[PDB]
């Protein structure tokens, strides 16, 4: 038998006085999945119920298991289980956020923020909003690629160490690419006062361009590009283009 | 059993609630945008100082860095000086302390420059060694 | 009850959503809009719901490729349901399908675009121009390969505006009955293990399918049919539960969905020969005819020795032979899911695929307003008062028995509006929030503690296997009255194994392994439901296939013609509706069944599709 | 001022506080990448160079001391010359180092340069000429200090 061991954060708050722990699991490689969500599930029911953690999707769509495995923030449903046994695999949750049981974080703050960018459709002249399609070219669309993929498994934001020391204050990455996807939708007219809700000097600019975003998103997005688009925005750099004319005919 | 107490709404944000009666502008814009431009601009300073010494190049040195290292320090204070974790009046105290870094430094530069050697002299006289 | 303290914590709603995936969002959304104070309760942040796995499409004759009329897709549809479907409720659908995703587009829905600027259309399965006539259609609306993520995140979005107050991850445990009327909901609050109790005028019942019933499925883990519990709970009877569609194309050892658009894209089938088979089990359509065939024909490949792969058990997808181009354009999250679960570069390589548990067109029994109810031989279609259900949970029955592809989210979004829409137009404030009846939700509460504490000798995991392992191999692709009956006699008895329940965890703060006793109870009420139902359906019908009955039986022989035959009654043709009623304590399940719909909302609209031959 | 959500945000972190609840571990377990090392060192040498810039400054004012007798003092001392120039080196490589990958991160500020391999390319680019520039000045004139010591008159 090849039998890999996990060392996996633990924490009860049900419990008086309980301080966070590390508790290893060994995991017989040969009867279980390629993937480490894989082990965690095989280990809570094979060996302990009481591990707790957050899953769906077997697929990496959902972004619910997010957490932090061989020292990356990573998904663990399509992370694959280092299968070198003298190695022991660590499994934290998302750095830096309060954590309720184990491997699941309050996850509220970040869901907040997202919010707090309004992401949704807004447009200047009222339409009748099932009536007919608005005008986006294929170029123009295409500019949301690489920005609407964002599963909001917060791997991100939570790689991010001014985001660590600021998640009050600082959007984070992944919340900032998403302000961004609904800036340059050609179909969205309000980039302007999308702009203003993060003028001062923490919301967006508190980036100090660490880059661990891009690093590790499981999804090979580029947060720290889109940041630093809002940041050429936000200093008048640049600006929005105009949407192409919608053509007469459509 | 269910005898029970009425409950409230979870605490959630609530975007256009919150956009009632917000309108303010600051934009750091137009500020963060000079503190690259001056960073860039000492780019060709830094080589610049490297050949060309004298008491005119220590006090370009003297005030450039004396600038860039004023929103250095401040942007670090911000990053560090968190008041979760200091309680307010202690961490406006490190705010107002990355001031006194900025005077600081410039007062004992321009002394440096003054009453010694120089910035450049002094560079000198340790590759000298 | 008995061996604990719980502090109940108690809410007054205009309408409770349990549900926040397609159809529990678009409806919170309309509800909110027209004012109501909503309140949308669910066991996982909403974006992380199933709906966000979709990736194909949805449908809606746009006309974006090709001229297309919205009878077309109402014909297909019914050509689908293999006339298990409710016409009503399918002409609802479809009517209403160019408005619904026209929206979605006017949320702010990326929708992947044509030169034009229009939203672009693929082809898909089983669907067709000029009433089964014309060619293969494109009305598959879809953003690439991920059009179910970018319609819940949008939907999502979109409901931050709409003041809808959400209660995210809450376990919902039992609706509010009083006297056949449905006042609220039940939950079970993970963050620090509250019970909560949910007085509302209304309650929407949208908690998606149950997947998880199987050892195999694309389903996600939370698929465990919790809603069809619920009501089954409420003493309200489920309806057409055998009917189970396999997705023809399941990553071979992972059970992950390869698309339906893969193939409509251009993508085929392949045998060990190296032949196309579909071509030979359906000429016309080839590898888009419709779920259950394609499936089927897989299922007999691999019967005759024309699987693949090292033991020839599964089939292959194939998609190489197209322009790496039109890969990435189209399909670049199954390009990459193949990658990292099948090793397979799919510009270079096929897929290894087999059928795979995919949708649940049993559910919830509704009229074409998706209001539950309840059924008499003699007294017929009762309403039950307050109670909504929609999308996968409900059973409108928009599929009858052969869900289309890039038809859900349309029936999720359509019939979500419709929950709002109907509840507007039928719910006046003179009327208070239902007072609830003393002790509601006590037995709720009494199971939870039961679960919490069980003691026994099987472990909550041990028996789940055992009951997904028992079900895959005897309510399959192709079914037996014997081995049914030998599938129900297993199933029975696991339901009895439930009072050896084992639990470990005792902590009321975020217990999965509680949530996980109380979703497999929850699974057990639909897996016996869907069995013995299955069971007893004496014909092949959809993806419902016997072996041993593999004609249709309706009231006519439609392979005839029909001028100068005699109507079957009733009893002894079955195109009708299967109804289960269980007993949640002891199990046993009794039988009924229900008249299917035909009339159409409007014959002045479009005129009802009499049966034919299903050829596809 | 603060807009909106950073009250609310505030207001979290103090539930949050309140409900004692840990904080997941982070710069302790978080893996080592040229990502962030690398802003660590940038702040790292931008902040011990101001550091010095102000304990040199103010400190050689606040005290009889000055810069002409502390250089002899360590020459007194008379260590090994690869010993001073390592030093030398140590004082070259701060104000390199950050100079260059000061204008490394302004690119990444306009989004330039910013996908993993320019993120790598650009780390490893920067840690060379630094080093590079830095064992030049060294070196150079120390060579040409032997040149003179042993040369033709
Ligand atoms: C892999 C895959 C791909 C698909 N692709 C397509 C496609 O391309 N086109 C298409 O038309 N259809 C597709 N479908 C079908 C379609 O996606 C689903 O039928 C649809 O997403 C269902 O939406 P829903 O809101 O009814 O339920 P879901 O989206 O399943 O959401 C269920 C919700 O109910 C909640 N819930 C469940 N139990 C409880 C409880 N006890 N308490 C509280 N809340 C609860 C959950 O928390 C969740 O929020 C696909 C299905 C799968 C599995
Ligand atoms: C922790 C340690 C902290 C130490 C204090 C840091 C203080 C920093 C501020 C000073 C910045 C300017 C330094 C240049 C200088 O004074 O002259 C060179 C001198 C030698 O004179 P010397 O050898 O006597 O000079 C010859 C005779 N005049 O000192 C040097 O050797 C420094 C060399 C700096 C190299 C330039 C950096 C690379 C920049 C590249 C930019 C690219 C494109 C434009
Ligand atoms: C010569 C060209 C230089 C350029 C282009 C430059 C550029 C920059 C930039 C862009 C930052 C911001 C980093 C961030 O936000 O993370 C910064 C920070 C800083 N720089 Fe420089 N710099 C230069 C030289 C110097 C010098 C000579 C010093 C000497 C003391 C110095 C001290 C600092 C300090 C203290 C910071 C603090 C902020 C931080 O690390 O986050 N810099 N510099
Ligand atoms: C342990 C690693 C992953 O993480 C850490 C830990 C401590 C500090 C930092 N780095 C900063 O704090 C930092 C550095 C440069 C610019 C802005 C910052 I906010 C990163
Ligand atoms: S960006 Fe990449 S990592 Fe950050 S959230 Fe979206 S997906 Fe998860
Ligand atoms: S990790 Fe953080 S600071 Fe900027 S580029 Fe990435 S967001
Ligand atoms: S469980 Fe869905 S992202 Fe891993």
């Amino acid at each position: 038998k090849r039998i890999k061991t996990f060392e996996i954060y633990r924490f009860n708050p049900e419990e008086p006085g309980a301080k966070p722990k590390l508790q290893k699991f060994d995991v017989d490689l040969d009867k279980c999945g390629t993937m480490v969500l894989d082990a965690l599930i095989k280990i809570k029911n094979e060996v302990d119920p009481t591990l707790t953690f957050r899953r769906s999707c077997r697929e990496g769509i959902c972004g619910s298991c997010a957490m932090n495995i061989a020292g990356e923030n990573t998904l663990a449903c399509i992370c694959n289980i280092d299968q070198n046994t003298s190695k022991t695999t660590k499994i934290y949750p998302l750095p830096h956020m309060f954590v309720i049981k184990d491997l699941v974080p309050d996850m509220n703050l970040f869901y907040a923020q997202y919010a707090s960018i309004q992401p949704w459709l807004q447009k200047k002249t009222k339409i009748n909003l099932g009536e007919k399609q608005q005008y986006q070219s294929i170029k123009e669309q295409e500019k949301l690629d690489g920005l609407y993929e964002c599963i909001l498994c917060a791997c991100c934001s939570a790689s991010c160490p001014s985001y660590w020391w600021n998640a009050d204050k600082y959007l984070g990455p992944a919340v900032l690419m998403q302000a961004y996807r609904w800036i340059i939708d050609s179909r969205d007219d309000s980039a302007a006062e999308r702009l203003a809700r993060m003028q001062d000097g923490f919301s967006a600019f508190k980036c100090h361009t660490i880059m661990n975003c891009t690093k590790t998103c499981p999804k090979h997005l580029n947060p720290a590009r889109a940041i630093g688009e809002i940041k050429m925005l936000l200093t008048k750099m640049k600006t929005k283009p105009a949407p192409l004319p919608t053509p007469a005919n459509f | 059993t269910s005898a029970a107490v009425t409950g409230a709404a979870p605490p959630q944000f609530d975007p256009i609630a919150a956009e009632k009666g917000f309108k303010p502008l600051h934009s750091h814009g137009t500020l963060f945008k000079i503190e690259r431009y001056f960073a860039a601009a000492m780019v060709p300073l830094i080589p610049a100082a490297y050949f060309i010494h004298g008491r005119e190049m220590d006090l370009c040195l003297a005030l450039a860095l004396t600038l860039h290292v004023h929103w250095g320090v401040w942007g670090v204070v911000n990053d560090y000086g968190r008041p979760f974790v200091l309680g307010d009046t202690l961490a406006a105290a490190v705010r107002v302390g990355a001031y006194i870094f900025t005077a600081c430094l410039l007062a004992g530069l321009l002394y440096f420059n003054e009453h010694d050697v120089g910035l450049t002299r002094a560079f000198e006289m340790v590759w000298e060694l | 009850s008995n061996i604990a303290q719980y502090k109940v914590i108690d809410h007054a709603y205009d309408v409770v959503i349990i549900g926040a995936g397609g159809a529990g969002l678009r409806a919170a959304m309309g509800l909110g809009e027209a004012g109501f104070k909503t309140a949308v309760v669910t066991k996982m942040f909403p974006t992380r719901s199933h709906t966000t796995a979709a990736q194909g499409g949805i449908n809606a004759a746009l006309g974006s490729m090709n001229p297309d009329d919205w009878k077309w897709h109402f014909y297909d549809t019914v050509k689908g349901s293999d006339w298990l479907g409710d016409q009503n409720a399918m002409h609802y659908l479809t009517r209403n399908a160019v408005e619904a995703v026209t929206e979605l587009e006017n949320f702010g829905m990326p929708f992947s675009r044509t030169p034009e600027g229009k939203i672009y259309q693929r082809s898909f399965g089983g669907q067709s121009n000029n009433y089964g006539k014309g060619g293969v259609a494109k009305r598959t609306c879809c953003v690439a390969d991920r059009t179910g993520h970018s319609m819940l995140h949008t939907l999502y979005g979109n409901s931050l505006r709409c003041h809808c107050t959400f209660f995210i991850e809450y376990f919902a445990l039992d609706l509010l009955m009083d006297k056949g009327r449905c006042v609220g909901v039940i939950a079970l609050c993970l963050e620090d293990g509250t019970i909560h109790r949910f007085r509302s005028k209304r309650t929407i019942v949208a908690t998606g399918g149950y997947g998880r019933a199987y050892f195999s499925c694309t389903t996600a883990h939370m698929n465990t049919g919790d809603g069809t519990a619920l009501a089954t709970r409420a003493g309200i009877a489920l309806e057409d539960l055998e009917f189970i569609q396999f997705h023809p194309t399941g990553i071979y050892g992972v059970g992950c969905l390869i698309t339906e658009g893969s193939r409509g894209e251009g993508g085929f089938l392949v045998n060990s020969e190296g032949e196309r088979f579909m071509e030979r089990y359906a000429p016309k359509a080839k590898d888009l005819a419709s779920r259950d065939v394609v499936s089927r024909a897989e299922t007999i490949e691999i019967m005759e020795g024309r699987g693949v792969g090292p033991e020839k058990d599964h089939i292959y997808l194939q998609l190489h032979h197209l322009p790496a181009e039109q890969l990435h354009q189209r399909l670049p999250g199954i390009s990459e899911t193949a990658k990292i679960f099948a090793g397979v570069d799919v510009t270079k390589e096929p897929i290894p695929v087999i059928p795979t548990v995919h949708y649940n067109m049993g559910g919830i029994p509704t009229n074409y307003k998706a209001q539950v109810i309840k059924y008499t031989k003699e007294g017929g279609d009762k309403i039950v008062p307050g109670l909504y259900a929609c999308g996968e949970c409900a059973c409108h029955s928009v599929h009858g028995a052969n869900r289309l592809g890039a038809n859900s989210l349309l029936d999720a979004v359509v019939f979500g509006r419709a929950c709002s829409i109907n509840i507007k137009e039928e719910l006046k404030p003179d009327e208070k929030i239902p007072e609830l009846p003393e002790g509601a939700g006590e037995e709720s509460i009494a199971n939870l503690d039961a679960v919490r504490y069980a003691n026994g000798d099987v472990p909550t995991a041990e028996l789940r296997l055992t009951m997904q392992k028992t079900m895959q191999k005897h309510a399959g692709v192709f079914r037996r009255g014997d081995i049914l009956a030998e599938g129900v006699k297993k199933m029975m008895d696991l339901f009895k194994e439930l009072k050896r329940l084992k639990t470990t965890d005792r902590s009321l703060i975020w217990n999965s392994d509680l949530t996980e006793s109380l979703e497999l109870q929850n699974l057990m009420l639909n897996a016996t439901q869907t069995i013995v139902a299955a069971e007893n359906r004496k014909e092949s019908r959809g993806a419902h296939a016997r072996d041993d009955f593999p004609k249709r039986e309706d009231e006519y022989d439609y392979s005839k013609p029909i001028e100068g035959q005699t109507k079957r009654p009733f009893e002894k043709h079955w195109r009708k509706h299967t109804l289960t009623k269980q007993d949640p304590r002891t199990g046993h399940i009794t039988l009924d069944y229900r008249p299917v719909i035909d009339k159409t909302l409007d014959p002045a609209e479009v005129d009802w599709i009499p049966p034919i031959i299903r050829s596809y | 001022e603060k807009t909106p959500i950073q009250v609310w945000g505030w207001d979290y972190l103090m539930r949050q506080r309140a409900l004692k609840r840990p904080i997941a571990p982070h710069l302790t377990i978080y893996k080592p990448q040229m990502t962030w090392m690398v802003s660590g060192l940038h702040r790292v040498t931008g902040c011990a160079m101001a550091g010095t810039l102000l304990i040199g400054g103010v400190g050689f004012s606040v005290l009889p001391l000055d810069f002409t007798t502390f250089v002899e003092f360590i020459r007194g001392l008379g260590i090994p010359w690869v010993i001073l120039d390592t030093f030398k080196f140590i004082i070259a490589f701060p104000i390199a180092f950050h100079t260059l990958n000061g204008i490394r991160f302004i690119g990444f500020d306009m989004a330039k340069g910013t996908d993993i391999p320019s993120i790598y390319r650009g780390a490893y680019l920067v840690l060379g000429l630094a080093a590079l520039i830095s064992l030049a000045v060294v070196v150079y004139p120390r060579w040409e200090r032997h040149k003179k010591a042993t040369l033709p008159t």
